[PDB]
């Protein structure tokens, strides 16, 4: 799963970026969102989010659904470190458990992708 | 409206974390991990070795070298760290250097200053502002704090806020 964000920035650049935003907004978590390479679901305009730590994974999935205007009768999935995150975790909890070494949390999403993940 | 990052780079074991804490102890916020040292200024540190200094220094809006004295194993300014400091200077990044003396050092503050000033000059880093903290540390520490803050006041207008590009939900 190539991540454009990582391709676009050095590891050091990403570390200082997340560190600055974590020091400055301690109640929020920095998140990169990318659709699954090769999947059929519509793409999302913005990749980089500052998400309140107290909202749940389930609620973040609804924010993403709204950002891509996914009709309600289509399914969406999020994936973090190769697995489906627990929907009832808060984003702060998910961040602490699955954050990248660069200090960002990387969330991929797809629809019912015929090609899996 | 931008936020400034000063990175302290230099050998392990020189007390860079405690230096950053001492610098931040008298700040209103106290009421790589970055610590706020007054509005608009974050301080971080990386031990080089083993981190390659170049890619980190490239992210420093202010670059602070932390250097040992001559007694140490090797030499105080490692090649990669000297080259990273030259690259900062070339691009106009403000450069500071620190000698953090500590109990029972072979060098008085005066000797450490003269020898470290000479070393820096000979490596093309004569424009580095050199701070020599006595073992007892103080006046030099407060000069360092104020130099960091004033360099950062000037740079904020060149730099975006940290939220730049983030969708803030």
């Amino acid at each position: 799963m190539k991540w454009m964000f990582k391709e676009d920035h050095s590891l050091e650049h990403r570390c200082v970026e997340s560190a600055k935003i974590r020091a400055k907004y301690p109640d929020r978590v920095p998140v990169i969102v990318e659709k699954v390479s090769g999947s059929q679901i519509v793409d999302i305009d913005k990749r980089k989010y500052l998400v309140p730590s107290d909202i749940t994974v389930a609620q973040f999935m609804w924010i993403i659904r709204k950002r891509i205007q996914l009709p309600s009768e289509k399914a969406i999935f999020l994936f973090v470190d190769k697995t489906v995150p627990q929907s009832s975790l808060t984003m702060g909890q998910l961040y602490e458990k699955e954050k990248d070494e660069d200090g960002f949390l990387y969330v991929a999403y797809s629809g019912e992708n015929t090609f899996g993940f | 409206q931008g936020d400034v990052t000063a990175l302290f780079l230099g050998p392990p074991g020189l007390g860079k974390s405690a230096l950053i804490a001492a610098l931040c102890d008298k700040d209103v916020e106290t009421l790589p991990s970055l610590r706020a040292a007054g509005p608009g200024l974050f301080l971080g540190e990386l031990s080089c070795p083993p981190a390659a200094p170049g890619p980190w220094a490239a992210e420093a809006n202010v670059l602070v070298l932390v250097l040992p004295g001559p007694e140490g194993n090797g030499e105080p300014l490692a090649p990669a760290l000297g080259e990273a400091a030259l690259a900062a200077l070339a691009r106009g990044t403000p450069l500071l250097a620190v000698r953090n003396l500590r109990p029972g050092d072979s060098q008085t503050a005066a000797q450490a200053r003269d020898q470290t000033a000479a070393l820096l000059n000979s490596a093309g880093l004569g424009a580095a502002d050199l701070f020599v903290l006595p073992a007892n540390c103080c006046e030099e520490l407060e000069r360092l704090r104020a130099a960091l803050q004033s360099q950062a006041e000037a740079l904020r207008r060149l730099l975006p806020p940290a939220q730049d590009g983030f969708e803030v939900l």
